RNA sequence: UCGGAGUACAAAAAACCCUCCGAGUGAUUUUAAUCUAGACAAACCAGUCAAAAUAACCAUAACAUCACUUAUUGAUCCAAAAU
């Protein structure tokens, strides 16, 4: 019984540290999405 | 605490919501009623660089006014 | 336990000692001054503009539009000046405004606001009714070309339309009339959409009317893409916004897949997204003006779905959610009579094996 | 100084009294109050001394 | 509504002018009840109802009028609108 | 409160002078 | 059947202004200890510096909806001075006219007790009336 | 209650009811000591009668 | 409270709870404020409101006036135009 | 018996034949309505606030004020008065 406890709390904490790295990636991936899908800034761009 | 956003005040100076929603604490900018004459004698005699601070409660709405239902489509 | 503030404190500047030698406000007038331009400022603390939704605070707003005219500082601050010195030595003005009797050519003004900073006021206004939110997203643009919309309601009668007015459909029943200043050297694009209105889609707009490749002022002698259609909303969701929208294209493009059918009255076919369709066309359109109005049901609203869009109307009310009442106890304590009432399903008695 | 406990009947007629305390130096009150009776603001006027 | 025999000719098109909300496409005139939960009483309010729809648009003297908060905005907000409507110029 | 950062935030009684009331027993021109 | 008979059971309405317009939005009711009371939908802000007169309109979010100041040029060129009594009653016409055009109809004034009985702010309110903005937003339905 | 009762040959509409046709048919029973004037007909079951 | 008469043998009430309460077949009491005929002219016009409330007694006080009167005051009574008939079973009760 | 400050230093509560102030009502008119969501407080009895709605009156008008404003007060039964 007590290795058993030792191998479910091993993996729930490598678990939830994947979990940790997946949405980071997810925050990044999401900023660059943004960026990649509005207009291209006419403005005063246009006379420049 | 003064009254804030939403929120009412009795003559027991005691604090009420008025609409449903999240409670919320608030240090704001105090400008008293020109008719009371002890508050406004208090702002006239503050140096040019200072303002009055006090605490609010706030009460920000959570439940939306109302929506629009399809009742009869004639 | 104190604890270190982050950041200055507010009052902190001032001096506590030598009192007599700071100088007082003496005025209730200063003060709320010095109160709303401090209440204004990103405060460490939490503060109202915080909680109650300032719309992200900071926004990078993205700028598609023409660029401002290029105009001189140095030749417009000596000519506005001189200008003043006429009317300032005119003795007969001094006369009139020292006994309060003078009035202005609301007209004139009028004008010279529309061509100075006629823009920028409207800029403001589409951000308030959030034009730019629901067509271009973050994306603004300056309406840099004054753009007049006006609908023949009688004989001789003119209803116009500026920035967030109000048009009853009835006057809105016939295609409107545009006119602006532009030469016979460039094209343009008419787009009336309403925003608010679409039935099984609430992030889509209906279009109106769509005309392509205008030859400068002459509307009508322009390419015609979608034919005019009288507005047509809700009896019981009222004001829709209806916008104008005016674009400037370099060259003639090719706007066929955007073709509608003449006598289209399918509203599945009137189906649109601005965004999707500047985001096609970008290069060569570019948005340059601006006018939308209000517009609630009337009865000319019934006949556009019972001959026109062969519909039945469809009828919705404001409903408000219903009111909360706490988990009923067994035995309340201290409760009036009524406190039975609250949690009754139906007036009507209702007997059992009786 | 003591205050007396005077009884008011209205004047429109309904019969609505309501209680007010009165200096005694003082002569008969009348006031205007505001009877449910006849939902409008009629005449009251001192009737009765209940009270000391 | 139009084949309705049972009331005047007069009567008959004043209540398509009042009441032409409750006019369904085909011309047939709706009415619906919700308040007590025996059917009988429902529809014993419809036909009260519908008593009173008739025997106020039959007499051609009944023309009561009344003022409602909301009265005051729409002409309020319907008076503003005239303001613009002044200007008189060749249209399209 | 104490413990907050933004303890004494709301502090004014050392911007203005005490302003000593005119007392009726202790009315006196002190210079 | 019909393609086009297609309704959603619940309609969303976008505009931000259709619930100000049928006064079923909610007015920011409380304060109380504090003055101007911010409890309305569009608040006239009058402002009387030394050299100019600028009067705004403001939402309960702080942001200014439609302005009209002596400082622009449209203005400065048609009056004589900038601090005068008439030059309130400009400010007060081109501002009603404007509010007309966009739309604006209700609005709340609180002056200034000292403000109120002072000529040019009383005139000015009479510009205001006669231009077809009126005070006093109405109520709130089911408030 | 009435409907019920017909239903399964309790009381017969053949015959005219009364009070007396009700208690024995075990549909009401009725204490005169505790101050009970007779039975009141209400609405219950209007619909489906 | 009498729990055996020396008569019939049976269990007695007491006529004080009676003359001042109201059972209600759910089993809630109704009673009346004290002091809503005392000094009226003192109260304000919200205190007097809250005392000519009925309102209802909490679990001891139920249970209470419950051992103090006899079975009869607890039957089921069909009142003609009786204002509280309407209030004597509860409904929608989730407990 | 009732209120305020300290003891009880920062949510609430917290004692002594503990240390100090008071209350057992006046002045004035703005004479202060009816009905109901939701809560504070509390052994019980009591005490407090209160949106919406209706009426009153600027014709889309509810906090009586001032005196440290906080305390200025008494349950049934019973008696008297118009009810
Ligand atoms: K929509
Ligand atoms: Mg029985
Ligand atoms: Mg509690
Ligand atoms: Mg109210
Ligand atoms: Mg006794």
């Amino acid at each position: 019984k007590f290795a058993r406890r030792v191998v479910l709390l091993s993996q729930e904490m490598d678990a939830g540290l994947q979990a940790w790295q997946l949405r980071q990636q997810e925050k990044l991936q999401e900023e660059e999405g943004k960026q990649k899908n509005a207009l291209k800034s006419k403005g005063a761009l246009l006379q420049n | 605490w003064h009254p804030g956003a939403h929120v009412g005040l009795g003559k027991n100076k005691c604090l009420y919501a008025l609409e449903e929603g999240v409670v919320r604490y608030t240090k704001e900018v105090y400008v008293p009623n020109p008719s009371n004459s002890e508050a406004v004698d208090l702002v006239t005699r503050l140096p040019q660089g200072a303002v009055l601070y006090k605490t609010f409660v706030h009460v920000v709405p959570a439940k939306p006014e109302g929506t629009f239902k399809l009742v009869a489509m004639l | 336990r104190r604890a270190a503030p982050l950041g200055p404190m507010p009052n902190e500047d001032i001096d506590v000692s030598d009192l007599e030698r700071l100088k007082k406000y003496r005025s209730f007038d200063r003060y709320r001054r010095r109160a709303e331009q401090e209440a204004r400022k990103p405060h460490w603390w939490r503060t109202y503009r915080e909680h109650f939704g300032e719309e992200s605070g900071p926004k990078d707003r993205v700028d598609i539009g023409l660029p401002p005219p290029k105009v001189s500082r140095t030749q417009q601050l000596l000519e506005r000046k001189q200008a003043l010195r006429e009317l300032r030595a005119n003795v007969e003005e001094e006369r009139a405004a020292r006994l309060q009797t003078a009035r202005i050519p609301l007209e004139a003004v009028r004008a010279e606001w529309e061509r100075t900073c006629g823009p920028y006021h409207k800029q403001r206004l589409a951000e308030y009714c959030g034009l730019y939110r629901d067509l271009f997203h973050g994306a603004t643009f300056v309406p840099r070309v004054p753009l007049h919309v006006a609908y023949a309601v009688g004989e001789d009668d003119l209803m116009p339309v500026y920035h967030g007015n109000e048009v009853t459909p009835t006057e809105a029943a016939q295609a409107p009339e545009v006119t602006y200043e532009a030469d016979e050297g460039s094209l343009w694009t008419l787009l009336l959409t309403n925003l608010d209105g679409h039935l099984l889609e609430p992030d889509a707009e209906y279009v109106h009317w769509l005309v392509t490749n205008i030859p400068g002022n002459r509307v009508t002698e322009g390419q015609e893409t979608c034919p005019y259609l009288p507005p047509f909303p809700a009896r019981g969701s009222g004001f829709h916004r209806f916008a104008f929208l005016l674009f400037k294209q370099d060259k003639r493009i090719d706007f066929s897949g955007d073709t509608r059918p003449s006598p289209c009255y399918q509203l599945a076919q009137r189906t649109f997204h601005t965004f999707d369709f500047y985001k096609k066309h970008q290069d060569a359109m570019t948005p340059a003006g601006l006018a939308f109005f209000q517009c609630r049901w009337d009865d000319s609203v019934t006949r556009v779905f019972h001959q026109l869009l062969d519909m039945r109307e469809p009828v919705f009310e404001f409903v408000r959610p219903p009111p909360y009442h706490p988990k009923q106890k067994r035995f309340p304590h201290r409760q009036p009579l009524r406190y039975l009432d609250r949690y009754r399903d139906s007036h009507e008695p209702t007997y059992g094996i009786y | 100084s003591k205050t007396i406990l005077v009884k008011m009947m209205s004047q429109a007629g309904t019969g609505f009294s309501f209680n007010t305390k009165r200096s005694r130096l003082r002569e008969k009150l009348t006031l205007l109050h505001y009877d449910p009776v006849v939902k409008k603001k009629v005449l009251f006027v001192e009737q009765k001394k209940i009270r000391s | 509504l139009a084949s309705a025999d049972w009331i005047a000719e007069p009567v008959r098109l004043k209540l398509a002018v009042k009441h032409k909300n409750r006019i369904n496409r085909s011309g047939e005139l709706i009415l619906t009840s919700e308040c007590s939960r025996y059917q009988f009483r429902n529809l014993a309010d419809c036909l009260q109802k519908l008593r009173d729809m008739i025997a106020e648009a039959s007499q051609p003297a009944k023309e009561p009028s009344r003022e409602d908060a909301e009265l005051r905005r729409s002409r309020i907000e319907n008076m503003n609108r005239e303001r613009l409507r002044k200007k008189r110029i060749s249209s399209a | 409160y104490r413990s907050k950062p933004t303890h004494g935030i709301g502090r004014y009684k050392h911007l203005v002078k005490a302003q000593e009331p005119k007392k009726k027993k202790g009315k006196v021109e002190v210079r | 059947p019909v393609e086009n008979e297609a309704v959603a059971p619940e309609f969303t309405n976008r505009n931000p202004r259709n619930l100000e317009l049928l006064a079923v939005a909610r007015k920011e009711r409380g304060w109380g200890t504090v003055w101007p009371s911010r409890e309305f939908w569009h608040r006239l802000r009058v402002i009387r510096t030394q050299h100019h007169i600028e009067a705004l309109v403001e939402h309960r979010n702080g942001q200014v909806v439609v302005s009209a100041s002596t400082r622009e040029w449209a203005i400065k060129k048609h009056l004589y001075s900038t601090r005068n009594v008439v030059a309130c009653e400009s400010v007060g016409r081109v501002l009603a006219e404007r509010c007309l055009e966009a739309g604006i109809n209700f609005m709340v004034y609180h002056p200034t007790p000292w403000e109120a009985a002072s000529d040019s702010i009383k005139r000015l309110q009479h510009a205001m009336t006669e231009g077809g903005v009126v005070l006093r937003e109405p109520r709130r339905i089911y408030e | 209650r009435l409907q019920y009762l017909i239903d399964l040959g309790r009381v017969d509409p053949t015959q005219p009811i009364d009070l007396t046709q009700l208690v024995n048919g075990r549909g009401v029973t009725i204490q005169p000591s505790k101050r009970d004037y007779g039975v009141q007909l209400v609405e219950e079951g209007a619909d489906t009668f | 409270v009498t729990y055996f008469s020396s008569r019939k043998g049976k269990r007695k009430t007491v006529k004080a709870v009676i003359y001042r309460f109201l059972r209600l077949h759910s089993g809630l009491w109704l009673r009346r404020k004290a002091g809503y005929k005392k000094k009226l002219w003192k109260k304000t016009a919200a205190r007097k409101r809250r005392l000519r409330e009925f309102v209802f007694c909490n679990k001891t006080q139920s249970k209470l006036l419950d051992k103090m009167t006899t079975s009869f005051w607890k039957r089921r009574n069909w009142y003609a135009d009786d204002p509280y008939q309407k209030y004597q079973d509860r409904t929608n009760l989730k407990v």
